[PDB]
């Protein structure tokens, strides 16, 4: 429904989501990963018609759901959105497979490192 | 009064009140109805 | 099957919320389903916390998250507003308090000593 | 609506693994879903009952 941003300091418990939030020093407002993905891919009475939607439209479509999940995970699906602190949310996501969440809470730092070199 | 044009909005701008420490809990809810329409059939036709 | 026959966990596929319950009406080629769903209002803020010390041991809850409504914390459910207070029945025990980034230091009530007086 | 809004119990649907959160990206006519899971590692074997 709204168009969601994130807040200016941009650190959430660690984990670094700068691959893929917008780049503001750029005019398209793409993300890096996203300058990749678009880096790979009139007749006799033929013509092509535009999209409705332009791709800088899209694009903010992708960095509202961004920010409304790093913000407040799932609730702003079924509601209004509710603020929690990031490191809580994943431990709520680990309780969801059946994992005790202290696993998180005791290892916060491993997993936000491990993370960010997998991303 | 004139057929106008513009650049369509994508919708109501809202930033959420994130900090380190800070959560939001509902306390009230309401009970919602939506519908949702499927078509299962048409006309069976014969030449 | 999904929405009628049971309650279903697929976001969005049963209406828009949390679903409830559905009951289908007939239409003309087609079908009308009502989906009944529960939708949270009116949020408060509150500050939180992932665990609490008590006798040097981190406590965590079994359900729920740590609030503080400014000068006392508690804990509730996560899906609406109701507080209870800390104890050992509502928590368990798990490491030390070295390893929590966050944990705050609060009273956690043992039910059995003022039993004993 | 169930890899990004929320979180899924469904098998594969989300990505290999436990499904903890996923993230959209942009792509021209397209849709890149990058899925972070949960994998289990470095078993050891016990006696049950
Ligand atoms: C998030 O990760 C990016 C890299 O993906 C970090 O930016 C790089 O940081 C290194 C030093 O650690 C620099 O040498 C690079 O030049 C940086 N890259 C760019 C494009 O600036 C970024 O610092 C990380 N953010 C946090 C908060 O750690
Ligand atoms: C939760 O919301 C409902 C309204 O949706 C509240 O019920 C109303 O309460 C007012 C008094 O505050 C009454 O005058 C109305 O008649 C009530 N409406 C209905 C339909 O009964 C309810 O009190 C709210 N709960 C809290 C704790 O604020
Ligand atoms: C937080 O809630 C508590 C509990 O309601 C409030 O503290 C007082 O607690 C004593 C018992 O220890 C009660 O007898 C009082 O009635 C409580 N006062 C009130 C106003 O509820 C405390 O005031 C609340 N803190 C804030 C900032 O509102
Ligand atoms: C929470 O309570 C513990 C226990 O009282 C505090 O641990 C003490 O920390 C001080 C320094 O702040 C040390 O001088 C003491 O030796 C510690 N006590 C023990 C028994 O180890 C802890 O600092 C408190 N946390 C906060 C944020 O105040
Ligand atoms: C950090 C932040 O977002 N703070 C907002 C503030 O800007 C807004 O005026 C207020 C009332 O809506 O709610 C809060
Ligand atoms: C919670 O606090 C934030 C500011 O930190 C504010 O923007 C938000 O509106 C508050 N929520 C409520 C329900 O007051
Ligand atoms: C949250 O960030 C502020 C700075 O913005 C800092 O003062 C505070 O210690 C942080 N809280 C935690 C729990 O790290
Ligand atoms: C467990 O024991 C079996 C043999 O009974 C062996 O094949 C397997 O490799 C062992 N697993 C580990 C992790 O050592």
């Amino acid at each position: 429904k709204q168009i969601y941003k994130t807040p200016p300091i941009k650190y959430f418990g660690g984990f670094n989501f700068s691959q893929i939030l917008p780049d503001p020093s750029k005019p398209s407002k793409r993300s890096p990963i996203e300058d990749l993905l678009f880096n790979k891919v009139k007749f006799n009475g033929l013509t092509v018609l535009p999209p409705l939607l332009t791709d800088e439209m899209i694009a903010q479509y992708t960095s509202a759901l961004l920010a409304g999940t790093i913000t407040s995970g799932w609730t702003f699906g079924a509601g209004p959105a509710l603020q929690i602190p990031f490191p809580m949310q994943m431990a709520y996501r680990f309780n969801g497979i059946g994992v005790t969440q202290n696993v998180l809470y005791e290892n916060q730092k491993l997993i936000a490192n491990q993370f960010n070199s997998a991303i | 009064q004139s057929i106008i044009a513009y650049t369509m909005s994508l919708g109501a701008e809202n930033s959420v009140a994130y900090s380190n420490n800070s959560i939001a809990i509902p306390t009230n809810f309401t009970i919602s109805v939506t519908t949702e329409i499927l078509p299962v059939s048409m006309t069976k036709t014969s030449v | 099957s999904e929405c009628v026959l049971g309650q279903s966990k697929r976001v969005d596929f049963c209406g828009k919320g949390y679903h409830l319950m559905s009951f289908p009406q007939s239409a003309p080629h087609g079908v009308v389903f009502l989906h009944v769903t529960y939708v949270p209002a009116q949020e408060k803020n509150f500050t939180t916390a992932p665990a609490i010390c008590h006798d040097g041991k981190a406590h965590f809850p079994r359900e729920g998250v740590f609030v503080s409504n400014g000068t006392h914390w508690f804990v509730t459910q996560r899906n609406f507003y109701e507080p209870q207070i800390i104890t050992t029945d509502n928590t368990f025990v798990s490491g030390n308090c070295d390893v929590v980034i966050g944990i705050v230091n609060n009273t956690v009530y043992d039910p059995l000593q003022p039993e004993l007086d």
